[PDB]
RNA sequence: UUCAAACGAGGAAAGGCUUACGGUGGAUACCUAGGCACCCAGAGACGAGGAAGGGCGUAUUAAUCGACGAAAUGCUUCGGG
RNA sequence: AGACAACCUGGCGAACUGAAACAUCUUAGUAGCCAGAGGAAAAGAAAGCAAAAGCGAUUCCCGUAGUAGCGGCGAGCGAAAUGGGAGCAGCCUAAACCGUGAAAACGGGGUUGUGGGAGAGGCUGCUAGGCGAAUCAGUGGAGUGCGGAACCCUAGAUGGUGAAAGUCCAGUAGCCGAAAGCAUCACUCUGACCCGAGUAGCAUGGGGCACGUGGAAUCCCGUGUGAAUCAGCAAGGACCACCUUGCAAGGCUAAAUACUCCUGGGUGACCGAUAGCGAAGUAGUACCGUGAGGGAAGGGUGAAAAGAACCCCCAUCGGGGAGUGAAAUAGAACAUGAAACCGUAAGCUCUCAAGCAGUGGGAGGGGGACCAGACCCUGACCGCGUGCCUGUUGAAGAAUGAGCCGGCGACUCAUAGGCAGUGGCUUGGUUAAGGGAACCCACCGGAGCCGUAGCGA
RNA sequence: GGCCAGUGAGACGAUGGGGGAUAAGCUUCAUCGUCGAGAGGGAAACAGCCCGGAUCACCAGCUAAGGCCCCUAAAUGACCG
RNA sequence: CGGUAGGGGAGCGUUCCGUGUUAGGGAGAAACGCGUGCGUGAGCCGCGUUGGACGAAGCGGAAGCGAGAAUGUCGGCUUGA
């Protein structure tokens, strides 16, 4: 019962290629650097969508901190975020820089009314 | 639910499937093999010597040889056939009819086939018997003897040896009884 | 609108990526025109009335392969169709 | 006389290897060469086994048994008898005596073991063949396939036929057949005298029997010695005694057994053109080598050549219309036609950039004959991100390996030992060979093996 | 105790010592950490130091080690030297 | 519930066999190339084009059964140009 291989092979480096077929010179077209280039691009993916969470994070407190800095002459992120939790105020940094961008009205009144 | 060549199949665990061994690394057991890393046992081919101690003196080259089988002297192989008054208690039979090499092969727990088939009995009192029977044998113990002429079996040894001797022997034996008698 | 400053889009390449269609090439699929292994019978030949194996031939017309041997793509006899 | 695949008989006869080195030993009397012959060959009708109980020429399988043993007692090597089978078959010859001198060279008399002799008193098969049942249409190249309606079968084995047929063909089950040739059946003993002689044995040197000289028998050999004749001789694992068994130094002999250059018939959880013989094509060819010798690659237009009349470009090649065809996106470089590699076309997009080429975020632009906060292609610019493998204390490594793409390309099988999982039996279990209208297979075969008593040399 | 593996080149750091020249990313032992076989954060980059042990998803939150002029998250914060 | 050597458990596919001369198939199978389905994955599953006849499951069985590395090997085609 000889057994050749045949289909098995490239249906699944099909597959293999079917990924790399945006990228840019020999990694698109050639089999074992293909396989080679798909788990690097995976394992960045991977890599990266932790690095996602911290980063987009480190954005918003420097739009919020962009944000303060232009009430007060003296008033600054590191005594803001103190202020709210001082209130009771759990406003994550998400809302709070998002609503400083598309409406900045909304921004001087909470901070108008934290202080008292 | 009637069985057909569709329907069938085995029980859980009985066929295993084993070890195509180095087919990735998933699998496990996967490119060199689970043989580590170099070195003799790595290799293919046979392995060593089985019993080899790496040079240092083997055991079994370091101990002396068990007394009898150091040269001649062949080992205790058994004679006799050894049966017990126990084990003959549980096939039962009231005048049980010479209960001998042939009895017992027919049933009796007892099946000489090579060298074995050519001994007689020795009966062996492992312990007691609760009915009166008629034995036919060679050579019976210290205890089957007392457990028996207790028990009241009408027990005869029979002996069919017959030695050649060389008659010198015999007219050196027969002066020896012959003076015994005087 | 005159000129001073800023800003520089929209056009515009050999090439890149994506899709399509070709070529090269003969993988995979399906296949057979040849092999392989067993089992049951046989057989293990032929040769000095010239062998095994070859050289050279032999058709109405070049080459080869098979057939055949100066009786040379065949001759005689007895059978079958 | 020479040739002849293997098998076989006889002659000579390695080494690598194993012993973790190596010389005894193992490899092995194996490979090789040489000679010889058959369908088998060799063996073979007891100077044999065995134990006081018996068996009756060989040879082969199961078994005893990996036991008894041998072994630098190391590596290793390793029997036989008892027991079960397959298959069976037994013969002839010389002298003592006779005749034609006399070992001048011829015929008769006899050849046997728990002692025997002579002497004196046409039949079938094979090699050619033959007869041989039963279906028709619809189905848009073609129908054996599909739905429909039938029929045969002692024929539903096979191969073909425009598409897969029990009923289209050749066939098959079933029956029939040979002039000719090959195989098969067709009473006494003088205890005179006989009992295989340079023989056995012996000394000494060896070989080989599982047995390495060892207590070393048995069998065969160079050297030297050198018997006896059934009141005998030899064997029974030195050797002597007593028992038992046999008759050495002359021959012949079918079967069961071994194998495949090969023929016929059947079969395949065999191959399908990088496979299968090296060899699917005029292959041991082409080619290489002084020579022995080495040794390739190269299958698939169609059902049918219907293989393209004619016209145009035109010296050819080749091309486009025409025509054939189911198809010529089947045109001979022709069937399915993947990848690398080479282009052509469209969407976006790079010329102040720095980059293992991706990845998360995503500016601006483009879609898909299907109205989406959905999806896809591009990607201004940002952040992160030291190719893979092997192999290392440690590798981005300037350590190793790969030009790329596709195929081929590695813990298997046989037999045993241990262990686990599962099953069957537990009146303990199990059969081996071997037998089966073959192979599997019901059903037999209990010979052996394992468990049922240890202790001690 | 049964069945069945790899390993038997280690490296650096802290301490206790030996050898060395109380030289070595040197060498050899003893006790423990990490690497080896361990990602992540701090250390510009940086196996072996510090923090901490990655089942997987979230465009949530709190913190360790370490930091808060800009490149580059957070005080161009405070009071005394 | 990090994990090299390494051990254990659970699977996917490959060709061939039983079931099966099954249904499914010249109103289009194998293949070949594409999918805004599925799964933890190996893989599965539907598509209409090219293709022109083979042949799924399910329950079971057996192996020439899975490739990127061997200065592997055969074939093709680059680079240097």
């Amino acid at each position: 019962t000889r057994v050749k291989r045949g289909y098995i092979a490239r249906r699944r480096r099909k597959k293999i290629r079917f990924f790399a077929s945006s990228f840019r010179g020999a990694h698109s077209r050639l089999t074992r650097t293909i396989a080679q280039q798909k788990i690097r691009a995976l394992v960045s993916a991977h890599r990266d969508r932790d690095r996602q969470k911290r980063d987009f994070r480190r954005l918003w407190i420097t739009r919020i901190n962009a944000a303060i800095r232009e009430r007060g002459v003296y008033y600054n992120y590191s005594k803001f975020i103190h202020d709210l939790y001082k209130r009771q105020l759990l406003l994550n940094r998400k809302i709070l820089a998002q609503i400083a961008i598309l409406n900045p009205n909304c921004i001087y009144m909470i901070y108008n009314e934290i202080i008292k | 639910t009637r069985f057909r060549l569709d329907n069938l199949g085995p029980q859980p665990g009985s066929r295993k499937k084993g070890k195509r061994k180095g087919r990735g690394h998933a699998a496990g057991q996967g490119g060199s093999c689970g043989f580590g890393m170099r070195g003799q046992k790595s290799r293919s081919g046979p392995g060593i010597m089985r019993g080899f101690e790496g040079g240092q003196m083997p055991l079994y080259r370091r101990i002396p040889k068990l007394r009898g089988i150091a040269g001649g002297m062949r080992a205790g192989l058994p004679k006799y056939v050894p049966i017990n008054l126990r084990d003959i208690e549980v096939a039962g039979f009231k005048e049980g009819e010479e209960v001998s090499l042939e009895s017992l092969k027919a049933k009796g727990i007892i099946n000489p086939s090579g060298r074995e088939r050519r001994l007689p009995l020795k009966i062996l009192g492992e312990g007691e018997l609760s009915t009166k029977l008629q034995i036919k044998a060679r050579a019976f113990s210290g205890s089957a003897k007392e457990k028996l002429e207790a028990a009241g079996c009408s027990v005869t040894v029979l002996p069919g040896r017959k030695k050649y001797i060389k008659e010198s022997v015999r007219k050196n034996l027969a002066r020896a009884d012959e003076y015994f008698a005087k």
